[PDB]
């Protein structure tokens, strides 16, 4: 990596100016280098390596369903052969987006996930794992579109039975995974009526665990229960 | 309105 | 260029699927191996190109401001010193900049501008050079920050000069091109006065000349009409 | 609130 020379607390402080700017590629460039030092990363770092990533692979799913889109328009009856430039763009950013997801899981396999230990970390590292496949799943359409699908959701049910044993109901981080795990069920596995039970399922034990919280822990919590609230209202 | 994955874009 | 091998009008189509994508950089780089064609553009083909590269100059622009205020705030009397790393991401991403500006400054030089015989690609042209040497300007400290002011100044005079006798008042490439020298002579060339009459005289000479329009042209002139208004109101 | 240029941002 172009990072190995300089300080991981300097990546790390990078980062987070990287973050202020809204420069997440560098943000990303920075945290990947801050994971090749070696060393178990920190909660708040965590969140870094998390928000840098989502940014940049975000920008991309947007770009990649505008284009989607246009060439499904481009092959209707009655839809004039404009020739191959939407096909080869929209391949160009799914190779591109493909490229982000192995690195971002070459990260989880090299070495974060065995050397994970504490639910909070590893439950974190299996749900970045099952969402990075279900990105790669999005726009997957051959031999091993099959196996992906299974490895996104193998990933995510080891971090729903870690949450389950060793978190409480409120945990953001459980109630994240379960958000994710619930859309995975409903758009990737072809599960609606699995996605919607998951999110009823969770929304429902986090609200009866909500009176054990600080006032702090309450917005955290209330703020990801209403996001499961919203699907539910989509779906129902 | 598209159903939501956290985290969330900026 | 790496667009060398792809087909001129394939390069535009990409350019406009780029942008719907909001894909700013690919953007630019299509647009870039265009202008590498050799070929003049046309009006449609010369917004695509302002259009690409004012996107990614100006989510530098904005992250190069985010920083250059943190790195001040870390040089106050009874602030912390954090290290170099505040210093060193300013200089990454104006470093950045300026190899965007220059790559701008050398399609216009190599050979937009010499090709440009008529008045509106010659005004868009000398216009767009004003502009990139103004975005030099902002980040300029040093030895020539004098001599890139001037250049700007005289690619922003030459293009007044040529709208001033063979386009109307109205002319929104006249009327951008004014708003933007405004704004050079109010926070570059340390001039408010010159920025504030330039300013109220081109809004007075356009308010003049709208009965001629066409209810088109009327939205597209008052739009930016209304742009030098809200900076007159901004600096009196 | 910024003063305008041209063109603008996204
Ligand atoms: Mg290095
Ligand atoms: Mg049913
Ligand atoms: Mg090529
Ligand atoms: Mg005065």
């Amino acid at each position: 990596g172009a990072m190995g020379s300089m300080e991981r607390a300097s990546l790390i402080q990078k980062a987070k100016l990287a973050e202020q700017a809204e420069r997440y590629e560098d943000m990303a460039a920075f945290m990947k280098g801050a994971v090749e030092k070696g060393e178990e990363l920190s909660c708040e770092e965590r969140n870094l390596l998390s928000v840098a990533y989502k940014n940049v692979v975000g920008g991309q799913r947007a770009a990649w369903r505008v284009l989607s889109s246009i060439e499904q328009k481009s092959n209707e009856e009655g839809s004039e052969e404009k020739g191959p430039e939407v096909r080869e763009y929209r391949e160009k950013v799914e190779t591109e987006l493909q490229g982000v997801c192995d690195t971002v899981l070459g990260l989880l396999d090299s070495h974060l996930i065995k050397e994970a230990g504490d639910a909070e970390s590893r439950v974190f590292y299996l749900k970045m794992k099952g969402d990075y496949y279900r990105y790669l799943a999005e726009v997957a359409t051959g031999d091993d579109k099959k196996r992906i699908i299974d490895s996104a959701r193998s990933a995510y049910q080891e971090a729903m039975d870690i949450s389950k044993k060793e978190m409480p109901p409120t945990n953001p981080i459980r109630l994240g995974l379960a958000l994710n795990f619930s859309v995975f069920h409903y758009e990737i596995a072809n599960s609606p009526e699995e996605a919607i039970s998951l999110a009823k399922t969770t929304f429902d034990e986090a609200m009866a665990d909500l009176h054990t919280l600080s006032e702090d822990s309450y917005k955290d919590s209330t703020l990801i229960m209403q996001l499961l609230r919203d699907n539910l209202t989509l779906w129902t | 309105p598209r159903r939501n994955t956290l985290p969330a874009m900026d």
